[PDB]
RNA sequence: UGCCGACAGCGCUCUGGGGAAUUCAGGAGGGGAAAGCAGAUGUGCCCCGCGGCGAGACUGGCGCACCGCCGGACGAGCUG
């Protein structure tokens, strides 16, 4: 009911909230 | 702007909307000219005249010795379009409103204002010429 | 955030009672500092942005308990000069800003009402009850508590007024209707104990409007019959019992509740040679209801529950007890 | 259901008059499918639908796209009279007259659409 | 002066007593409008006095419909009675702020002691209520069960549904997802059929050599048990499965006699009979769907059902997407959905399109129009045979 | 004074239940 | 033409939400579809398999004046993702579907249809997309859904009614936050058939400032429609939001 | 179980799922904005659901058969990895012996054929594993450990497969004595996995408060 | 859009230019937050004063669509 937490504590952003997360472009040489 | 064919305005149709300048109004009622009669005279066209709140204010900024012209301005039967700025500065009010809409005919009498409006295309220029009115840049006349 | 300053107001108004208590030998200086400290921390907790009715109740319990301790200790010191007025008033102001911040807590409201009622402020109590009813017009419990307080005081007209506004509102549950019938018949009993109400047609009338109420159920009429069957030592109790019986017989004829009331009907004010005769009469009713074409599981559950109450009461004969036991086992 | 019905007093006759004018000026599409395609292409200046038509769902489904495009549509009570006013030799239930940039029929459309705009 | 104000919202309606009313000359001042904006300033004007939530969705439906019509409801009257101090407006009045002028009129009717100001006219109470709506959810939060949002969705959907009577003539989603189910599970029956066919003919290939009708193949491999336990017309099965006495059962017996397929294991036959039970239950389900959806197709669109046939015509319904899409699509778009074949396709396109708009914009449709259109198509087939 | 709720008069009787019981109280 | 199945890419457009799909010989306008993989009106939609569920929908500018205005390049349409968006003129909900796809599963659209059958289409699209609630009544009487519309931030309006200025005035007075943003569509032929359309536009503007707005942008959505003007203004203030 | 949202307050749900959800859904079926549909429709809906749950149970007992029959054929391999992934292997193999002629590295990357041959035919980094990734034992490794387990599990799987594929048994042979080698592999290998999981980290000089 | 790239011409910028941690000093914007001290007086009683509801009882004049107005001043009871 009340359990121990998990610790997970350990740059420009990745997907865009203001556009429904278009991801950052991976750059294939074809692209 | 829409309906602007190479420094010619195709949208300017009677009832012509004209704008009134302070110095225009002053020298016309100096010249004892019925403004609307003389306007329908030079135009041979049905007119609605418009005075800006800046123009009205500037007239009132001129002193009590201009009271007749003030009353002439404040004759009710004409539209009153407001302004929303700080300036109360007639010339800028005119040039900005004319830029935005491009549907009017400006009536002034300063040559510097005339240069200013002559800079932009497609606007006609009214000035009384001490015998009558005098239109400059309207083709349908 | 202005929370320090608002606290400065309330604590500074708290000051001179504490000045007086310093000037009396009722508390020493370190205790005084403890008191001021605790008060300041609580007041800051109240005027915090994110606050909660539990925190409010905590604080007011603290102050009220202080009042009681102060009373006990000044009694031990045999000092009569100190009053409780300022403590009660600041206590009130706590309740007032509590209801301004969270108006929507029945819990905090009832704590407020109980506080007022234990200290003796009935005009104020009616006002508070007014505002609470205005904020929560669906709450049968508040409707009841208001009206029951009015009936216990005796102001029957205002009791009826609260109850009629409440039955005008809370039309989902029968609960207020049963409560109003309860207190109304209690008022009739008050009149009989003091010895129109000669007729006492009002529970018949509320039954009539119950017939068109939205919750209008057979089980609803059954619980109605139950609370009517309470305190049958009346005059027109047989009249109203006959009425509720014939109405639900006319409306829900073969309902197992209708058979249940057909059984338990002649047992209005009975405890006693009239006891086993009516027992045998209702037992004939019971055997008829059991053999009749009704939902026998539902009717038998009703009957074993009523028998559970019957065996819960004492002072009976063993042969009767065992034949009830057998008729229950046969279900 | 055909609550934008036209009334008697020469309104209907003005409709048929401008209809014949449009049939002559070739600014008129005719029949339900061509009316449909004209309003789909949005070119229609105004659309007129019969009311005496065998079951009316055709001239009921057209006002759906008329309500989409927001073009003035109007109910006329005689499809055979539409056929005659167009010059068909066949009775027509759906007609759609479109707009051009240079005509006085256009002014007639402006007046007629203002009248039906006051109507509905 | 304003003393109270109404606020009738999707969770309920609530009245505010006003303290420190608005700067009414200064309604046009900017610091006044930002002070209308900030909660820390507008709450120093409004305080909450009484609240009333709706009891049920139909009750709120009654509320919105009476309000939209203008008429007040009885429980609104209950609330107003319950809060406003009693009088008739002889020596004193109480002033209320309300949105609808009609509602104001009826409240002034029901109580003489109040003066109700419509926000349509009294601009300060208009701005006051507007401030109310702008600090909406932050005012009810202490007793707002949930938030305004989901309840609002519910109220709007309920309103426009009752207003336009939607469900009584909407069934196309039922139809289309029926068609989708048919197609998918038909494909499923086919793949399960070929799988069980291969996987049991692995044990007994004479069966797939002798019988077609993979469904009947499934039935007979259900009934078969093993290749070892054979008899022709054992009980109740082969008689209505196929020809029983002299055509199939003895042939199956001799096929199992001369059979040389592998001897099957018990768990394996249990597996394959589980599969066969599955697929035959699914086939029975398919015929259930066939009967049912044909009946629903008669229930909704009989005309197209009789001029093209229920399954394929239903396919056209779904491939359009809706009946409304179907009717709005012109006949050439229906065509997209020699020369004699082209001409007859165009003709039936005309006829299915008009029959589409018929069967759709009919409230409760008929049958005879589709009947006579089918007769027109039949006599057109005769006319094209003429030649 | 909206502080209290007032005992209901026939003028202030909204629902049929109130009208019935008020009739009973009037004949009382 | 832009035939189906071509490989195009999608990039963000400067208004939030809207994206632009460019590819081959075609560049066009698109928006993230909430209800994935289901058309609205037989509109074209764009799939993409990301390292599945995500699909976009194209708009036709010829269909929606909203689209046409964006292609003309308005400054800002005020309807960021999250913004409560009043619509006026729910013409069967096509553009309303598009704007719902803009405002996303956290936003809200409240729509007004007056005709009933258009409303059937509308409530159908509402039944699909949860973030739009319909309202079918008369837009001239915002008393008819004052219980139903809370305070919204952007009013789109595209009704073809001659009283359009006073309509939007009252609906704004009842439904707009201080710092209101609105767009409105102008069919000059519907307002005043005789007059030159630019002056028609001006008169509309002056009626709106009379009803206390401040216009800040305005353009003829010309190469997508004749004689219509999109007007962008603010209620009651100058800068947009607050 | 539940019929319509009309039936919702009278639907018993606790038997398939626990509460604290199946009263939230009761609130949901009350509050819901779903349109009304016929019982004639609900018959089709429910019967579809009977179909799909019959399908589900069928798949469940199928998987039961798969595990049992796999223990019957190759007990060593399902003592290593589990019947499902061993089945996938045998599937891509075609046959048991078709598997057992593979070498250990083939089993390590059994499956990832496009990825493998892309990386080889253009000289990119090779894929590390195929179906062994979803196999059970490797999920308890970590990263670089996952690679090391991938290799080790590869070779021991090839061992077990050749074992069950060729080693005869005197047929009075219990399954445990039959699968002892896979059992050995299980034990040794799980020990090695717990070791590399408990490999220490790199001692760093312990800084105090000062740089000292 | 790959490096490097002489001269000449231009720009920026100079306790040279990058980069990482970390410390302090401000700025700009997004949400979340009943964020709500306009005049902060214990309770209960009665009496007085004032004021409201308020059953009921009158009364004046007006009333050429004639249909009813509007006003004075008593009032049980309740209440601030
Ligand atoms: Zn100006």
């Amino acid at each position: 009911e009340l359990s121990v937490r998990v610790p997970q504590l350990p740059g420009p952003p990745d997907t865009l909230s203001d556009w429904y997360n278009i991801p950052r472009t991976n750059l294939t040489p074809e692209l | 702007p829409s309906s602007m064919f190479f420094e010619h305005n195709e949208a300017l149709v009677p009832p012509y909307n004209v704008l009134v300048d302070t110095n225009f109004l002053s020298r016309t009622v100096g010249a004892k000219l019925p403004l609307l009669e003389s306007a329908m005279d030079c135009l041979y066209a049905s007119v609605n005249i418009i005075i800006t709140s800046c123009v009205m204010a500037e007239l009132e900024k001129l002193g009590p010795r201009y009271r007749v012209a003030l009353m002439i301005a404040r004759d009710e039967r004409w539209q009153r379009l407001t302004c929303d700025h700080k300036g109360t500065y007639a010339d800028d009010c005119i040039v900005d409103r004319v830029q935005k809409h491009r549907i009017y005919i400006v009536a002034t009498n300063d040559r510097d204002l005339k240069r200013r409006i002559r800079k932009i295309p497609g606007v006609p220029i009214m000035s009384v010429q001490k015998g009558k009115y005098a239109i400059e840049r309207l083709p349908g006349a | 955030a202005w929370v320090a300053d608002k606290a400065r107001f309330y604590l500074e108004r708290a000051a001179p009672e504490l000045r007086e208590w310093e000037e009396k030998e009722i508390f020493t200086k370190d205790e005084i500092r403890n008191l001021v400290a605790k008060r300041s921390d609580f007041e800051h907790l109240v005027l915090a942005p994110g606050t909660k009715p539990t925190d409010f109740l905590n604080y007011v319990n603290w102050e009220r308990s202080l009042d009681r301790l102060r009373a006990k200790r000044c009694a031990r010191l045999n000092i009569r000069s100190v009053t409780s007025h300022a403590s009660q008033a600041r206590t009130f102001g706590i309740f007032e800003r509590a209801v301004l911040k969270h108006p929507g807590s029945i819990e905090l409201w009832l704590a407020y009402l109980e506080f007022a009622a234990q200290v003796k402020a009935t005009k104020r109590w009616r006002r508070i009850m007014t505002r609470a009813l205005r904020l929560h017009p669906m709450n049968a419990s508040l409707w009841t508590l208001a009206g029951r307080r009015a009936a216990q005081n005796g102001d029957m007209q205002r009791a009826r007024a609260h109850f009629l506004r409440g039955c005008r509102f809370c039309t989902r549950e029968p609960t207020l209707w049963l409560e109003y019938a309860r207190c109304e018949m209690d008022w009739l009993a008050r009149m009989e104990a003091k010895k129109p109400a000669l007729s006492g047609a009002i529970p018949i009338a509320v039954f009539d409007v119950a017939r068109k109420q939205p919750f209008w159920g057979p089980a609803a009429a059954e619980k109605f019959f139950d609370v009517f069957a309470k305190f049958g030592h009346l005059s027109c109790h047989e009249r109203i019992i006959s009425h509720v019986v014939t109405t639900m017989q006319e409306l829900f004829p073969n309902h197992p509740c209708t058979w249940s009331v057909h059984i338990r009907q002649p047992l209005v004010g009975v405890d006693t040679p009239a006891f086993p005769k009516a027992l045998r009469e209702s037992l004939a009713r019971l055997k008829a209801a059991l053999q009749s074409t009704t939902d026998r599981k539902a009717l038998a559950t009703k009957m074993v529950a009523w028998m559970d109450g019957i065996l819960a009461i004492e002072k009976l004969d063993a042969a009767i007890r065992t034949v009830l036991e057998h008729t229950k086992r046969s279900l | 259901a055909a609550w934008p019905k036209a009334e008697d007093p020469a309104l209907v006759q003005e409709l048929l008059d401008c209809v014949q004018q449009a049939s002559h000026y070739r600014q008129l599409k005719k029949g339900a499918n061509e009316t449909t395609k004209s309003v789909n292409r949005g070119t229609s200046e105004l659309v007129i639908l019969a009311a005496d038509t065998q079951p009316l769902s055709i001239v009921l489904h057209i006002p759906l796209i008329c309500e989409e495009k927001n073009v003035p549509y109007v109910y006329v009570p005689s499809k055979v009279a539409l056929g005659r006013a167009c010059g068909v030799s066949r009775a027509v239930i759906a007609v759609s007259l479109t707009s051009n940039e240079a005509s006085d029929l256009n002014s007639k459309i402006r007046a007629l659409r203002d009248k039906v705009e006051r109507l509905a | 002066v304003v003393n109270f104000l109404l606020f009738e919202s999707a969770v309920g309606f609530s009245l505010f007593e006003v303290v420190h009313q608005a700067d009414t000359v200064g309604l046009e001042l900017p610091e006044v409008k930002d002070a209308m904006k900030t909660l820390d300033k507008f709450g120093k004007m409004v305080k909450l006095r009484s609240f009333n939530p709706w009891t049920s969705a139909a009750q709120g439906l009654e509320a919105i419909n009476l309000i939209s019509e203008g008429i007040m409801p009885e429980y609104l009257k209950s609330a107003l009675e319950m809060n406003l101090p009693q009088t008739s407006g002889k020596k004193s009045k109480v002033v209320l702020g309300v949105a609808d002028k009609k509602l104001a009129g009826e409240i002034t009717a029901a109580f003489p002691g109040v003066q109700c100001e419509a926000a349509d006219t009294s601009e300060v109470v208009a701005a006051l209520l507007r401030g109310i709506r702008t600090h909406a959810n932050k005012l009810h939060k202490s007793l707002q069960e949930g938030d305004i949002g989901r309840a609002q969705l519910g109220l709007g959907h309920a309103y426009s549904r009752a207003k336009v009577k939607f469900s009584v003539h909407k069934n196309d989603n039922h139809i289309i997802q029926g068609i989708a189910t048919l197609d998918a599970l038909d494909k499923s029956i086919n793949q399960g059929a070929m799988r069980v066919r291969e996987w049991y003919g692995w044990h007994f290939p004479e069966l797939i050599r002798i019988v077609s009708d993979n469904i009947t193949y499934a039935k007979v491999v259900l009934a078969i048990g093993n290749k070892s336990s054979l008899t022709d017309e054992s009980v109740d099965d082969l008689a209505n499965v196929l020809n029983q006495d002299q055509d199939k059962a003895l042939a199956i017996i001799q096929a199992a006699k001369v059979s040389m397929g592998q001897d099957i294991s018990e768990v394996d036959l249990q597996m394959v009979r589980d599969l066969a039970s599955n697929v035959t239950s699914m086939a029975d389900y398919r015929r259930i769907l066939a009967e049912s959806l044909d009946k629903k197709m008669s229930e909704v669109a009989p005309n197209l059902q009789v001029i093209l046939g229920t399954p394929v015509a239903a396919r056209l319904i779904a491939h359009a997407g809706s009946l409304t899409n179907l009717a709005k699509y012109p006949a050439s778009t229906l065509q997209i959905l020699p020369k004699v074949k082209g001409r007859i396709s165009r003709y039936l396109a005309n006829k299915c399109s008009i029959a589409s708009r018929i069967d759709n914009f009919s409230e409760k449709p008929t049958r005879h129009f589709g009947e006579v259109l089918r007769q027109q198509l039949e006599q057109r087939l005769e006319w094209y045979a003429k030649g | 004074d909206a502080s209290e709720l007032q005992p209901i008069t026939q003028k202030t009787s909204g629902t049929e239940l109130e009208q019935t019981i008020l009739a009973i109280m009037e004949e009382s | 033409g832009a035939k189906a199945g071509k490989k195009v890419i999608v990039e963000p457009h400067r208004h939030k939400g809207v994206f632009v799909a460019r590819g081959g010989k075609e560049d066009l306008l698109c928006t993230a579809n909430l209800v994935p993989g289901e058309s609205v009106y037989g509109e074209k939609r764009i799939s993409v398999e990301t390292p599945t569920k995500t699909e976009y929908r194209i708009w036709n500018p010829f269909r929606s004046k909203l689209a046409a205005g964006i292609l003309g390049g308005l400054e800002t349409i005020y309807m960021k993702p999250g913004s409560k968006v009043l619509y006026l003129g729910a013409a069967s909900g096509t553009s309303v579907s598009h704007v719902a796809d803009i405002v996303g599963p956290t936003g809200a659209v409240y729509a007004v249809e007056f005709s009933h059958r258009s409303g059937r289409d509308l409530i159908n699209m509402a039944t699909r997309r949860t973030n739009v609630i319909p309202i079918v009544e008369d837009a001239r009487k915002p008393m008819a859904y004052r219980m139903l519309v809370p305070m919204v931030d952007v009013i789109f309006a595209d009704v073809a009614q001659p009283d359009q200025a006073r309509i939007v005035g009252i609906n704004a007075r009842l439904f707009l936050k201080q710092g209101g943003g609105l767009l409105i569509s102008i069919k000059a032929s519907c307002i005043d058939s005789t007059a030159p359309p630019e002056q028609v536009f001006a008169s509309e503007v002056q009626k709106l400032r009379e009803d206390k707005f401040f216009p800040k942008e305005q353009l003829t959505l010309e190469p997508y429609e004749r004689d219509h003007a999109m007007v962008s203004c603010v209620y009651l203030q100058k800068e947009f939001e607050g | 179980a539940l019929g319509l949202r009309t039936n919702a307050p009278n639907a018993d749900l606790s038997e398939i799922l626990p509460p604290e959800i199946e009263a939230a859904v009761k609130a949901a079926a009350d509050i819901s904005m779903g349109t009304e549909i016929s019982t004639e429709d609900y018959e089709n809906i429910k019967l579809l659901a009977v179909q799909v749950v019959e399908r589900s149970e069928y798949r469940r007992q199928l998987a039961e058969y798969l595990q049992n029959r796999m223990k019957a054929i190759s007990p060593n391999m399902t003592e290593l990895i589990g019947a499902l992934v061993g089945a996938r292997l045998i599937a891509h193999s075609g046959s048991l012996v078709n598997l057992a002629k593979n070498p250990g590295s083939t089993i390590q990357i059994l499956g990832a054929e496009k990825a493998l041959f892309r990386a080889l035919k253009t000289k990119h980094a090779t894929p590390k594993y195929g179906i062994i990734y979803h196999a059970s034992l490797v999920g308890q490794a970590s990263g670089p450990n996952k690679g090391k387990i991938a290799r080790q599990l590869a070779a021991k799987i090839a061992l077990s497969v050749r074992t069950d594929a060729f080693e005869d048994f005197p047929e009075n042979a219990d399954d445990e004595t039959r699968a002892a080698v896979g059992i050995q592999a299980r034990a040794k290998l799980e020990n090695n996995l717990r070791l590399l999981e408990g490999k220490p980290l790199n001692k760093g000089v312990a800084l105090g408060p000062n740089g000292i």
